[PDB]
């Protein structure tokens, strides 16, 4: 008939439609950003913007693509992650002002403790494996400013090392992988983000091209 | 969600015209546009079709190889070449948007247009009554014949139901013959056989003399053919 | 009750001829 | 035991929808056996048919994650969900206008999981805050609030007389809602684990409930306990949903095999067994005269079983 005819038109036009916007959302990296409680997740997106999930565009040397704040959410972690399958990048954006606070009433520890539990949760686990979680390093003029005043030896003794700036910005990064079991297949990248400065995201943003070629190889699998 | 159309005038015969219709409102890149033409004097004739995106182009058998359309989606301006015309083509044009996919009701917004006066394989279907002056509440039944076998997969009647209405276009009232479109209530009823139809009309209103026009949807030259009228 | 609201299905579920 | 054995039932391909590259999610079949909504990854709507095998609708969205996709039963509004509380109600028969928005949902503070079309007004959600209540277009503000739940609930099932709807979250727990008063009237346990989805029987003297203990019982309204339990030694997953037959004979039950099963009324026998998915299973849709099943997987392959 005419109607059944014409239907062939309309979904060779929908399907080139939808090949489109595949293609195009295709070269768009999607950036995963969570953290700890109030752990500087209004700070970061605040620094590329003048050059309940949180949706956030900017574009930077002709790569445009989109990045997903988790935001306030009060939720488990198996029925989350299911819909977070199969994302390139997860950057965590870890709490220096957590180590310092008092135990929680309701938690069963501080919050630098629940924090590497959701780091070890979002690290070890058996659905993704292939894909990379990048560490972002926020707020750390006042995390020298408050170890300089203050130990960090007193809560940590598991280690007597010294109590200066960069040593304390170096030996956070190994105390990181030893809780991971899969290394053939999985990495961790750690960068120092200023919130002094601006022109740091061009530090760290050639980064991405450093993991995502990686599971571009994921593609050819010679590794 | 109008669709004026200009071009009006006087011409002659064997030279050109420019018809426009000027549409917005609308996806115009995902919408059926039908040439539908009515003339004072017979019925409806279909004589052009393009598939939504510049797709597939058909044409009657009078008409491929005379004229040529166009189309523009950027500007939503429409274009209408006139080559080498006669005098016996003598009519009042339309623009009418359409769309379709399954359970679809086509049709529904159609133009005023403007009327064009000049100076001096295919199968047909045949109707059933011309003209009967009815009272309005008498149970009205109109019937419809066809000579074509449906067997189709499906298992519905491809025929849509048009009404001149005198002020604005024919709309599209009655499609499939077995379900009702929109901005009509529901109060008709159609039945039959593959071959004859069996239309009925209960309870009519005030100001129901307009012309019926029965069609088919299995082939793009839509037979409209005379259709049926009835009086006060 | 528990054979009443079985028996409607366990005739169209294996009788399709495909329609 | 005393019931006569249907037997081994043997299970073919009808069809197989290909055409969309997001991961399939939910996959809502309509009441009139003719057209089904699926859910995808990057905020298209995409609305598929069993005997046509063609799209009829697709439009981007704001939300680009799409947890369900609720289908009215007069196919005239549809709802997709999402994990940022924006739950946009979408209508198909438009003037000048292939789909529109004309209300907007929002006020929810967990991540919405499903969501079920009760009548052409009255919606109900299901959120991440064990908020599974009622909605309303017009008004845009909820109307009852359903609470009783220790965890956040993530399934949704509705009743065919449109006169409750039960509801079980992670508690290991089910519990049935009603529409006019909005409380819970009778709680049912016995499941090992958390649940995933929910299914009611097309009667209304029960409802079964599949977890990740993989086990399967069905809580009776009137007995106010299971009648049997559907074990398994050999399986270690669990169930990621459930479903009846036309009329609740067979029971349908994805696991996390890349397949399905297909268990007895009282027999407990797998009498079907399904095979061919590439990925994981996230929900099957059986049509109301039961004739054929369309099940949805995240390898973005729509087979419909008959």
């Amino acid at each position: 008939s005419a109607e059944d005819k014409a239907a062939v038109e309309r979904s060779k036009m929908i399907d080139r439609n939808l090949r489109e916007d595949g293609e195009k959302a295709a070269k768009e990296v999607k950036l995963l950003l969570l953290g700890a409680g109030e752990s500087g997740k209004n700070t970061i997106v605040k620094q590329m913007k003048i050059i309940g999930i949180v949706e956030t565009h900017f574009t930077d040397k002709d790569l445009y693509f989109k990045m997903f704040d988790v935001g306030a959410q009060r939720s488990e972690r198996k029925k989350w992650i299911h819909c977070f399958e199969g994302v390139t990048a997860i950057i965590f954006c870890v709490a220096l002002s957590d180590y310092d606070l008092v135990l929680a009433e309701d938690e069963e520890m501080n919050r630098m403790h629940a924090s590497m539990k959701l780091f070890d949760s979002i690290c070890n686990n058996k659905w993704f494996t292939e894909t990379s979680i990048i560490l972002f390093l926020n707020k750390k003029d006042l995390f020298e400013e408050k170890i300089k005043r203050s130990p960090l030896t007193i809560c940590y003794p598991e280690y007597t090392g010294s109590n200066t700036y960069e040593e304390a910005a170096a030996y956070i990064q190994c105390q990181f992988e030893d809780l991971n079991r899969r290394k053939d297949t999985k990495e961790i990248y750690t960068h120092f983000t200023c919130s002094t400065d601006t022109k740091n995201v061009q530090f760290v943003f050639d980064a991405v091209t450093d993991v995502i070629i990686k599971n571009n190889l994921k593609e050819c699998g010679l590794y | 969600v109008q669709l004026v159309e200009s071009g009006g005038g006087l011409v002659q015969p064997g030279g050109s015209r420019k018809l426009s219709c000027s549409a917005s409102g609308f996806a115009f890149s995902s919408f059926g546009m039908h040439w539908v033409r009515q003339a004072p004097e017979k019925g409806l004739e279909w004589v052009a079709y393009i598939s939504s995106g510049s797709g597939t182009i058909y044409y009657a058998d009078t008409v491929k190889g005379r004229f040529t359309i166009s189309r523009d989606d950027p500007k939503n301006t429409l274009f209408l070449q006139m080559t080498s015309l006669r005098s016996e083509d003598t009519a009042m044009y339309y623009c009418v948007r359409s769309i379709y996919y399954y359970g679809s009701s086509p049709f529904d917004f159609w133009g005023q247009g403007t009327t064009l006066t000049v100076s001096s394989s295919d199968i047909v279907m045949t109707q059933a009554t011309s003209s009967v002056p009815v009272t309005p509440g008498e149970s009205v039944s109109i019937s419809c014949r066809s000579s074509k076998s449906l067997l189709h997969s499906n298992g519905n009647t491809y025929l849509y139901w048009f009404l001149q209405r005198p002020g604005q276009s024919p709309q599209l009232l009655i499609y499939r013959m077995s379900n009702l479109a929109s901005g009509v209530p529901d109060r008709f009823s159609g039945s039959g056989s593959g071959t004859a139809f069996t239309l009925t009309i209960s309870r009519l209103e005030a100001e129901d003399v307009g012309v019926y026009y029965c069609m088919q949807h299995l082939e793009y030259p839509l037979t409209f053919g005379a259709g049926t009228k009835l009086e006060l | 009750k528990v054979s009443k609201a079985a028996a409607d299905l366990m005739a169209y579920c294996e009788a399709h001829a495909k329609e | 035991n005393n019931i006569d054995p249907v037997g081994r039932i043997q299970m073919r391909t009808r069809r197989t929808l290909r055409g969309h590259l997001a991961k399939i999610y939910a996959m809502h079949w309509g009441t009139d056996s003719r057209l089904l909504v699926s859910a995808s990854q990057d905020g298209k709507l995409i609305i598929w048919d069993s005997y046509t095998t063609n799209k009829v609708h697709a439009i981007p969205l704001r939300s680009s994650w799409v947890m369900t996709c609720a289908y009215a039963p007069s196919g005239n509004y549809v709802a997709c969900g999402g994990l940022d509380n924006i739950c946009s109600i979408y209508n198909l028969k438009t003037r000048e206008g292939n789909v529109r928005v004309s209300r907007e949902l929002a006020g929810h503070t967990g991540y919405l999981s499903c969501c079920r079309f009760l009548d052409d007004n009255q919606i109900v959600t299901s959120s991440g805050d064990t908020t599974c209540a009622l909605w309303d277009i017009e008004t845009g503000q909820q109307t009852t609030t359903f609470t009783g739940h220790t965890g956040d609930v993530m399934s949704l099932s509705l009743a065919p007389d449109t006169r409750l709807f039960v509801s079980g979250a992670c508690d290991a727990s089910a519990k049935l809602w009603d529409v006019r008063e909005g409380m819970c009237r009778q709680t049912f346990t016995g499941h090992e684990s958390d649940i995933n989805a929910i299914c009611f029987f097309p009667n209304g003297n029960a409802f079964a409930t599949g977890s990740d203990d993989a086990t399967c019982r069905l809580f009776d309204l009137r007995a106010d306990q299971e009648l049997m339990t559907y074990s398994h030694d050999n399986i270690i997953c669990g169930i990621t949903s459930v479903s009846f037959s036309k009329s609740g004979r067979l029971l349908l039950a994805g696991y996390d095999d890349f397949n399905c099963n297909v268990w007895d009324a009282l027999k407990a026998d797998r009498a079907g067994v399904l095979a061919g998915h590439d990925n994981r299973v996230s929900c099957l849709g059986v049509t109301d005269d039961g004739m054929a099943v369309a099940t949805g997987s995240w390898d973005s392959f729509l087979k419909i079983w008959n």
